[PDB]
RNA sequence: CAGUACCGUGAGGGAAAGGUGAAAAGAACCCCGGGAGGGGAGUGAAAUAGAGCCUGAAACCGUGGGCUUACAAGCAGUCACGGCCCCGCAAGGGGUUGUGGCGUGCCUAUUGAAGCAUGAGCCGGCGACUCACGGUCGUGGGCGAGCUUAAGCCGUUGAG
RNA sequence: GAGUGAGGGCGCGAGCGAUAACGUCCGCGUCCGAGCGCGGGAACAACCGAGACCGCCAGCUAAGGCCCCCAAGUCUGGGCU
RNA sequence: CAGGCGGUAGGGGAGCGUUCCCGAUGCCGAUGAAGGCCGACCCGCGAGGGCGGCUGGAGGUAAGGGAAGUGCGAAUGCCG
């Protein structure tokens, strides 16, 4: 932001062998190069896609998670519809779960899911399975053959 | 009447049931008898029968009863920018008690 | 990202507060004053638990002098007389047997010289 | 922590010198026993004392080769000129200033220096003004 | 002149100790109840020999 | 009981240092006809001191006048204000100016 | 309320300054009184909430308090013992010096320093090797004669 | 993956310089430097003796010490001064 | 148990505090968090960390690992 373009002589001055308004002083002015926008962009491929999530789930199925793949829960839409599907199905607050399916219908249905997950299409949240426990899958297909 | 004794390269004198330091050994907290070797005796009354030793058959008695403290230092020196701060020496402390020879 | 200064200055400069507070006055009042002040009472402080030692040790010796000196003799002379035939010590400080009932050391002293006949 | 202190020492007295003691070279020895060394109660901070006199401190064996050999040298010179006088006339003149150079000229230092100092009553009578113990040992 | 040092609040007061605070006396007038310093001409007591405040 | 104080001046605590270890000690009447009369400024401000503490301390904590001694004072600093003087190559000779806050106190014999 | 104060010949150069509370609800009244500034008292959870009003430290400023000083040689602190006023029933824990042994500081710079060879008015706060992409040699590692995909098309609150 | 060619002081050796210098230019050895943190040296990096963390009102001993200002015989002979 | 042990540069080992991450539709908190004056108890060898009182008046962040404008006496530095 072009400065004010340099000042006072340097040999003399006013006591300071230094003046290049540069500003190596003001509180906003010629600093250093930290952040920058690049905040540097990695990442990989399914080689390990695959490989994570299975150890992982194989040893919370150690302790054992559920699978379903597919049914019914009711309207698949309301809230207390799928409650019916919470204490007739076995799960309750504690272990934290999560499960996928990719269905609309669900989608506006699972809503806010307090205590869980609710997905749509082909993500990887593991993150928050790993503090966590229970499951369910949408067919052995979509998992990936 | 007094007498001494050295618990390695320290000497000290009591009385009949006094005590305050001397570093420290093992042996389990306040409830154990022990006993090391002596010098010559004390003062007062009648003694003055010191000699070649006597440190053999014989011995000193005191009794035990450990409270263990650690004990801060402070250490620091100071020379050009060098000033190794930052060190205390815990080190040992004992406040058990004595008896008689 | 933005990590600057804050209060951290003041934690390792506060310690040189207190630890020292109660030198001069300048010496106890400029972080930096008191900072080289607490490496002086630093190298003194540890120059002094290093002085303690070698200044004790004298103080007592020649007093061991005087109790000889009033009762017969001098110092170096009473002491290889007892090293040399029997056991060896008495502890330069613990001969403050001086102070605490004298005739004592008496006895022990003529003990000293007792291997010359 | 065997103390030792001396816990209230309290000085003593005594009486020294004749018309043939040896200037300076026993010197040494009042201060060392000045100080109260020779009182086992004893801590290089409690300053005590024995209380001294000399009498006959005139003509006091006047060592040996020093008539006309031993210089006094003292008294800064303020412009360029200072203060001497040696043996035969100093000797002399001012009998107790005169030995107590010989002293004055090693001595200790501070404040203990001085207040032991003070008990050194000198001359040659001998009869000390103000009798208070004079058990003299030479 | 102009030379390199800061301040010691030592000497400071230790030169004004000597500033103190000196009092202007104080002197006698019976009638009402004056005590009127050096000369002073006011209402309290007023005087008795002159011609400026009230004697009433 | 007995409150008196001082502040919003423009002038310094130094000035009436004095005018402190002086007061204290001697009784409300000792000081009141002293300083009165031993100008240089500060006398003519001490003064409607005097009389802010005594108005109250006989109104509010209720006291009397020769029962009030002067128990001792406080003389402490504050704020100042910006001006400049000319001077020198054309130079810039520049200060600002030192106003005074202390408090006063008498009590109950 | 700044591209405003201000400077500049011009060109232009260019500033500090956020904050009561939940609600001003913002002091009525009487006493000192020049208007100022004060005090009770009141609205008020709080006026050490009150208008250079949040909480408010540091350089600095003494009222009042305790330890201390006029025989005196001092990078000044230290430690030895000892003394005097504070808490701990106690054993001893303080403060601070009395004598005395101890006492050449520091940040640079350099065969070479304590340092009248530099710089440091003093405190607060702000202050300087990251990052991009690339290259090299190591490291936890997956797969492994195999081992990786650039920008895009769909999908992505968000993920892929 | 770093530092480094401003090193010198000392000693023997040695060219140099007027066996003139806390100098030069070296080989070497060593100490500092980097060991201004011991100790002697009166006080003082480079001389002799000494290589570093505790606690110590502990003991031997090397340099170097035994009248004072601070400590260990004003020892012992013998002579010389 | 022998061992080692000053150590400017330097190059190795750990750790220490300190601001934004997720654990935070988790948990302490007006029976005080942040700040701060005091401490002469508890641990760190230290880096620092705790804990308790008091002032103080709305937020903070476990274990954990994830980022790092940070680790500030000064530079006749910059500002007040």
């Amino acid at each position: 932001a072009y400065s004010g373009r340099k000042i006072w002589p340097q040999k003399h001055t006013g006591r300071a062998r230094h003046g290049d308004i540069g500003a190596p002083i003001f509180v906003g002015g010629g600093v250093v190069f930290g952040p920058k926008p690049r905040d540097y962009s990695y990442t990989l491929p399914k080689k390990v896609r695959k490989k994570g999530l299975a150890m992982a789930v194989a040893d919370r199925a150690r302790e054992g998670k559920l699978l379903l793949v597919e049914a019914f829960a009711g309207v698949n839409g309301k809230t207390k519809e799928f409650l019916a599907w919470a204490k007739e199905a076995g799960l309750d607050g504690s272990e934290s779960v999560l499960l996928v399916t990719g269905n609309e219908l669900v989608r506006r249905a699972a809503r806010n899911l307090p205590w869980v997950v609710t997905l749509a299409p082909e993500g990887l949240n593991v993150y928050d399975i790993v503090r966590t426990e229970r499951l369910v899958m949408d067919l052995d297909a979509w998992e990936v053959f | 009447m007094f007498a001494i004794v050295k618990t390695g390269g320290k000497q000290y004198r009591v009385e009949p049931g006094l005590k305050l330091r001397v570093e420290k050994l093992d042996a389990e907290p306040g409830a154990t008898v022990e006993l090391p070797v002596l010098l010559l005796g004390g003062e007062k009354t009648v003694v003055g029968t010191p000699v070649v030793e006597g440190a053999s058959v014989v011995a000193e008695v005191l009794g035990h009863g450990r409270g263990k403290k650690i004990l801060v230092s402070k250490f620091k020196a100071k020379v050009q920018y060098r000033r190794k701060k930052g060190h205390r020496q815990p080190y040992t402390e004992l406040l058990i008690k004595e008896i008689r020879g | 990202p933005r990590a600057k200064t804050g209060v951290v200055r003041r934690r390792k400069h506060k310690k040189i507060l207190k630890l020292a507070k109660g030198y001069w006055g300048l010496r106890s009042k400029s972080f930096r004053k008191a900072r080289e002040t607490l490496f002086a009472a630093g190298n003194y402080a540890y120059a002094h638990r290093k002085r303690r030692k070698r200044d004790f040790r004298r103080l007592w010796i020649v007093r061991i002098n005087a109790a000889c000196r009033q009762h017969g003799l001098n110092y170096s002379t009473f002491i290889h007389g007892l090293k040399k035939a029997g056991i060896e010590v008495d502890r330069k400080n613990l001969a403050d047997l001086a102070v605490r009932e004298p005739q004592v050391f008496a006895e022990l002293v003529e003990r000293a010289k007792a291997a010359q006949g | 922590v065997k103390t030792y202190v001396p816990k209230q020492v309290e000085p003593r007295w005594v009486l020294i010198d004749a018309e043939g003691k040896t200037l300076g070279r026993l010197a040494t020895k009042i201060a060392t026993l000045l100080r109260g060394k020779h009182r086992p109660d004893w801590t290089p901070n409690v300053a005590m004392g024995d209380f001294v006199v000399v009498v006959n401190a005139d003509k006091i064996r006047v060592t040996g080769k020093k008539l006309e050999q031993k210089i006094y040298t003292r008294y800064s010179g303020y412009p360029g000129g200072l203060k001497k006088i040696p043996l035969e006339k100093m000797l002399a003149t001012h009998p107790e200033r005169v030995l107590e150079h010989a002293v004055k000229g090693m001595l200790p230092k501070g404040p203990l220096g001085r207040r032991l100092f003070k008990r050194l009553k000198v001359y040659a009578g001998p009869d000390h003004p103000h009798q208070a113990q004079r058990p003299e040992k030479l | 002149p102009v030379p390199k040092k800061k301040t010691s609040k030592a000497r400071r007061d230790a030169r004004r100790s000597h500033h103190a605070l000196t009092p202007p006396i104080l002197v006698p007038c019976p009638e009402c109840k004056a005590m009127k310093p050096p000369h002073t001409v006011c209402p309290e007591c007023g005087y008795y020999a002159g011609r400026k405040v009230l004697e009433v | 009981e007995a409150k008196a104080i001082a502040r919003y001046v423009r002038i310094s605590p130094r000035k009436v240092r004095l005018v402190v270890d002086l007061i204290r000690g001697k009784s409300l009447e000792e000081a009141r006809n002293i300083l009165r009369y031993t100008n240089k400024r500060g006398a003519y401000f001490v003064a409607k001191v005097l009389e802010s503490a005594a108005a109250n301390a006989v109104n509010n904590h209720d006291m009397l006048e020769d029962r009030l001694y002067v128990k001792a004072a406080y003389v402490d600093e504050g704020p100042a204000l910006k001006r400049v003087l000319p001077r020198a190559r054309g130079r810039a000779d520049i200060i600002k100016k030192r106003t005074s806050h202390i408090t006063v106190i008498l009590g109950e014999k």
